């Protein structure tokens, strides 16, 4: 059933799963036209694909070129999302392969249902945690290279750099969430924390800054900080 | 006009025809029912008076045999039995009429109701559906669980309606997911109509039985039926314009016919709402919008 805030630690155990999240699939500029109408203007997107244990993100690029004389776009985002994330399972070796996947927005269960019909024995789950991988268009290196891309394309990396050598999959999940709902709430303010200081930086194969253990914590704690202002700032508090 | 007979009444119980029925009291010196029309199948059905669990009944046609009803004391219920000795059969019926002992088939000559909610209703597809060789009559309950239901526990007790299932391989061609599942005409027309049902006339024949076993037994996985049929006409949006036209009177007389105070029950909110005002289909039912707004316009 339903991943929650009761049974969320299901994450860091063995049995494979990938969260899936279509929230930056059909992505539009809305503007106004030379008759004063207003039209949208498509940009590419992406699949946000994630193993929470080992942080592998299987991160589809959506084209504009997909949407070219097609109708009803906002769903037929939800359907290719599911075509996309069948062709992903179905690439994998069989003990590579999910045992569930938890969709973070609830109108992707039934087309991911019917496009992994094959797959009788992959538990298709929603959850009612409301989470933050909106954002992940916020990471600089995911956003430059959707926005770069001029065909489709899958492009892999690790959400977690190296810290698993660290901490664990439970913990690093918890950093993760923790960046996104900054980034979430107020974009300029978290990346201007993540980038203050100029002798801490991110490596060539890294998405996040080479931070030691104590800065983490400091970093950490200025992220539970904007949050909460922001939060102030919002309900004036 | 044919005549069903009874041996007795011994326990007191509510008998139906059809859309018909009448109280028999204890001991009562009943010995059945006379002037059935010829040409249609017919439903004889009971609840017992005193443990109203367990509607039952039996579809019979005439034309096929003569049926009479006996209580078993052992069973404790009133079974249908053929009898092969037709100037047996004759001499009992012929001599229960000059007792005048029979209620009479009470149909009016304007009506034609029955026809109309079993146009498309053969006995030799129920007894399909009803799996029991060796009686030409069909014994259905309120309790008897679906192949479908059976799926999701007796296998010689169960109705085997036609199965239906929306995320099914069956229901979805590779590499048509969304078309297939937001447009069903190819599970409906080639599927279901081409292939398992061979015509729309047993499609409507199916649709018609599982409303009757619905609305006179209280069976469950028969209004699942019967809603899941309706589904996948509105929702394709390729249908013969024959079929639309059948089908809006079909389930007009249904819901003609529905007790008012059973709809709560045996009427699917989501499937009429999306049937009626959002499916492909949502303008071209129009006898049946209209009796569904001013019998029911709650569950709207
Ligand atoms: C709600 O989903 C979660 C959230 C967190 N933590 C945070 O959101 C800290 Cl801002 C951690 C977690 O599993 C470790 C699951």
């Amino acid at each position: 059933g339903a991943m929650n805030s009761s049974n969320y630690a299901e994450l860091f155990n063995n049995d494979i799963k990938l969260f899936v999240d279509d929230t930056n699939v059909y992505r539009v500029t809305v503007h106004k036209t030379f008759e004063g109408n207003v039209a949208t203007k498509a940009i590419n997107g992406c699949i946000f694909t994630l193993n929470p244990k080992t942080g592998h993100l299987f991160l589809k690029i959506i084209h504009t070129s997909v949407w070219a004389g097609q109708k009803r776009l906002s769903q037929l985002a939800k359907w290719k999302t599911a075509e996309e994330v069948s062709a992903l399972v179905r690439s994998l070796p069989k003990e590579e392969q999910p045992k569930q996947i938890i969709v973070t927005r609830k109108a992707m269960l039934d087309p991911l249902e019917v496009h992994m019909l094959d797959f009788p024995n992959i538990a298709i789950r929603p959850t009612e945690l409301r989470l933050p991988f909106s954002a992940a268009m916020s990471i600089d290196k995911l956003s430059d290279v959707v926005m770069k891309a001029t065909e489709p394309q899958m492009v892999l990396f690790n959400i977690y750099d190296d810290w698993l050598d660290r901490i664990s999959s439970y913990t690093a999940f918890s950093r993760l969430t923790l960046l996104l709902r900054a980034l979430k709430t107020n974009e300029e303010s978290a990346k201007m924390i993540l980038l203050s200081d100029p002798t801490i930086t991110i490596k060539s194969y890294h998405l996040w800054p080479s931070f030691t253990d104590e800065q983490w914590i400091t970093i950490e704690s200025q992220m539970r900080d904007l949050i909460l202002t922001e939060y102030g700032r919002k309900y004036n508090v | 006009m044919n005549t069903v007979p009874f041996t007795s009444a011994p326990i007191e119980v509510t008998i139906g025809i059809d859309q018909y029925s009448f109280n028999v009291k204890e001991n009562q010196p009943f010995h059945g029912i006379k002037d059935i029309p010829i040409g249609h199948v017919h439903v004889i059905h009971f609840q017992h008076a005193d443990n109203s669990s367990m509607r039952y009944g039996y579809w019979f046609d005439c034309r096929m045999g003569n049926f009479y009803i006996q209580y078993d004391p052992k069973d404790g219920l009133y079974k249908m039995m053929e009898e092969r000795d037709g100037a047996k059969f004759e001499n009992i019926v012929h001599n229960f009429k000059e007792r005048q002992m029979m209620v009479s088939y009470p149909k009016i000559d304007e009506d034609d109701t029955w026809y109309n909610l079993t146009e498309f209703v053969q006995m030799d597809k129920i007894r399909k559906i009803v799996r029991k060789d060796e009686n030409q009559f069909s014994y259905v309950d309120s309790s008897m669980t679906t192949v479908q239901e059976n799926e999701l526990s007796d296998p010689a007790h169960s109705l085997n309606y036609t199965v239906i299932n929306f995320k099914s391989r069956e229901a979805i061609r590779p590499g048509h997911e969304m078309e297939d599942f937001l447009d069903k005409s190819y599970y409906l027309n080639t599927v279901m109509l081409q292939g398992i049902f061979k015509n729309s006339s047993n499609y409507f024949g199916e649709l018609q039985f599982a409303f009757l076993n619905a609305m006179f037994f209280g069976n469950y996985g028969s209004s699942l039926q019967w809603h899941a049929m309706i589904e996948l006409i509105c929702s394709s949006a390729t249908v013969p314009k024959h079929m639309l036209d059948k089908l809006d009177e079909i389930l007009y007389y249904q819901i003609k016919t529905l007790p008012e105070q059973y709809s709560d029950i045996l009427l699917n909110e989501r499937v009429w709402n999306i049937c009626l005002y959002s499916s492909f289909q949502k303008n071209s039912l129009h006898n049946t919008e209209k009796i569904m707004e001013n019998k029911y316009p709650e569950l709207l």
